[PDB]
């Protein structure tokens, strides 16, 4: 039997992201770049997609690991922009079936740093469409819009 | 229900406000059983009616 | 030696702070509810560590009390630290119904089951239907419309009684209910064989129950 | 037979002395009532990569 | 010592007990220890099997 | 087991009150010397005793505590007034500058009555009193009735703070700011509010 795998991951309108898809390997994949680059962030959005229970979610810094705090911010807030957001995974199907699952982010406006989490899924999408033009609308000279 | 039907046709030949005619009926109908005007039999096998 | 929870609490109160069941039943039992023998868990931990919790719960100036029927509850001091309330004089009457229906060996074959409507009519039964209908209607004189009324506010109240813990409704029936033995408190007026004025004194005094 | 007499005359005549229990009323957790919620909308745009 | 009977009556459980005779009340509650106990046993001889 | 510094803190002769009041919704501030020591001493436990029951115990940045329940709470639940929020809104934007030498901290219910009627739409006021109501004298005695009402829930809050006399005038703490707006980078808060109140 062949075993599913993890195609892609997409970001949209994330904090230092407009719009950006990493194509992942089939065993091993890298993330490099000096302190700050987006590294963190890149794993936080792809767990976020995974499992979005707000409940849980809570992104401590690598440093104070395994202390349990109770912090005032859970830290995924600042990730994100004003604006709405997504978040994407692409999968293989030990059936060889093409599914799309992910979230539609968003910030609450109100002192409260709270967010919005709906998730989506779409099946049967045809070989030849990328999540990064389909979430997007192109308007003017090469300068699209994202679409809620 | 049949002496609250009786009480709205009266209430009508008034030209009445049709607002808590149900109340009006029931102080009416308590009005003439405590004249002694009307018997009421309360029996269990009536299911209380 | 320091640094030793004996220093500051008893191992068994803390033990008993640290179990599973107990942030359920304070919340519980703050809100008023009696405990019986039915709920099983609640009734055990109770039994398990009883003179800790109250000897915890006497910091709030609460007492953590026992009735004889084997039932747990809070009676709160003048001075508590938590507010205390008294229960509607429609409560008692449906109250101290629920404690003959208990009693009553003639329905025992029912195995607990009662109906709303077998309740209503043992009430009516023995106390003044017509004089009890002034509570719900100052002009009541038995018209069905007030009638009707009155089984609402009785199977409202009965609905209380339930959330207090001393009723329990069927699974997927709600016509139905079960009683347990907290009933029993409803009868603390007459339990004894003695003058009630110094019986009413006495539960007063005790801060069991207020007049109106 | 004990209780009968015991419990019903109680019944009876309880409103010669009507009398109530006490019980343990503990305050409610008060808390903000949720204002319809206001996401943040800014039709976003930028160059693509 | 009457003090210490007027105490105790009060502490009676249930109909079948009621007696108002503590020392009497005694027994009855002996009594059911024992009916207990036969009972516990036929339980687990059952839970056994 | 417990926690050694956990045990310490509940053992703490102070502890049942200040559950007592927590439970019910208050706010604990800098004024509250020893209840304010107390938990900044035992914050890191006592935020670990309070998530058994399913609720969260928050620090706000300006320097109060207070507990928020969860979906799931232990403790049972209670919510504010539509007017609560108008009149707690109001108080935050009372939280001024110029205050300082308008009042020096010390305000009166007639201020606040004022400042009510005068910033809010009839419409939302009719709302509160009753929809049928219209600009009568009756409306507006039963009105200044419901502020002094809401006003005493808030005291319970911790909000406002009565000066010890039976005459209502109070002094506003910090811990208002839990009704205000959210704050951007160079916004002014007088703006920012009245955006809101509107
Ligand atoms: N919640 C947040 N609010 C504001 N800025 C944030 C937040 N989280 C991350 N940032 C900023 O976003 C940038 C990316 O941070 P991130 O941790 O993703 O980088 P990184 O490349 O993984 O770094 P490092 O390897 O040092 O962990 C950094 O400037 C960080 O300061
Ligand atoms: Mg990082």
């Amino acid at each position: 039997i062949e075993r599913g795998k993890f195609r892609s991951l997409t970001l949209v309108n994330w904090n230092g992201f407009f719009a950006r898809t990493f194509d992942l390997d089939e065993l091993v994949t890298t993330l490099s770049g000096g302190n700050g680059a987006g590294k963190s962030t890149t794993m936080a959005a792809f767990v976020t997609a995974l499992i979005p229970d707000l409940t849980l979610l809570h992104f401590r810094n690598t440093t104070e690991a395994g202390a349990t705090s109770g912090s005032r911010d859970k830290g995924l807030h600042g990730k994100l922009r004003a604006g709405v957001c997504y978040s994407t995974l692409d999968v293989i199907n030990s059936r060889h079936q093409r599914v799309v699952v992910g979230v539609r982010l968003q910030q609450v406006a109100g002192r409260d740093r709270k967010v919005d989490i709906k998730p989506f899924m779409i099946q049967g999408l045809p070989t030849a469409i990328q999540p990064t033009q389909l979430l997007t609308e192109n308007v003017g000279e090469r300068q699209a819009r994202v679409l809620p | 229900g049949e002496l609250i039907d009786a009480f709205r046709e009266v209430c009508k030949g008034f030209e009445q406000t049709a607002e808590s005619v149900a109340v009006r009926a029931n102080n009416a109908i308590n009005d003439m059983v405590r004249q002694k005007l009307l018997n009421r039999f309360t029996s269990e096998l009536a299911d209380g009616n | 030696s320091s640094t030793h929870i004996e220093q500051f609490m008893p191992v068994k109160l803390a033990q008993a702070l640290a179990n599973s069941l107990f942030p359920e039943l304070d919340s519980q039992l703050r809100a008023g509810r009696h405990i019986g023998i039915d709920d099983l868990d609640n009734h055990a931990f109770l039994m398990d560590f009883q003179e800790q919790l109250e000897e915890f719960y006497a910091r709030y100036n609460v007492e953590l009390i026992r009735a004889p029927e084997g039932f747990f509850y809070l009676r709160p001091r003048s001075t508590t630290l938590i507010p205390r309330s008294v229960l509607s004089e429609l409560d008692m009457m449906v109250g101290k119904i629920l404690c003959y229906l208990y009693l009553s060996p003639e329905r025992l074959a029912n195995q607990g089951i009662f109906t709303s409507q077998e309740l209503y009519e043992e009430l009516i039964s023995l106390a003044d239907e017509g004089k009890l209908m002034k509570f719900v209607n100052q002009r009541s004189s038995g018209s069905d419309l007030d009638k009707q009324k009155l089984q609402e506010k009785v199977r409202t109240t009965l609905n209380r009684l339930r959330r207090l813990g001393m009723v329990y409704f069927l699974p997927n029936n709600n016509n139905k209910f079960t009683i347990t033995e907290a009933v029993f408190r409803f009868g603390a007026d007459v339990r004894s064989g003695d003058d009630p004025r110094e019986i009413q004194l006495r539960m007063i005094r005790d801060g069991e129950a207020m007049p109106v | 037979r004990i209780f009968s007499q015991r419990l019903r005359q109680s019944v009876q005549h309880y409103f010669d002395n009507p009398w109530t229990l006490t019980v343990a009323n503990a305050e409610r957790l008060l808390d903000m009532r949720d204002e319809e919620l206001a996401l943040r909308n800014e039709e976003v745009t930028g160059e693509l990569p | 010592f009457i003090a210490v009977y007027q105490h105790l009556r009060e502490r009676i459980r249930q109909d079948i007990i009621r007696t108002d005779d503590p020392v009497d009340a005694i027994e009855q509650m002996e009594i059911e220890l024992a009916r207990l106990t036969e009972e516990l046993t036929a339980r687990e001889q059952k839970l056994a099997i």
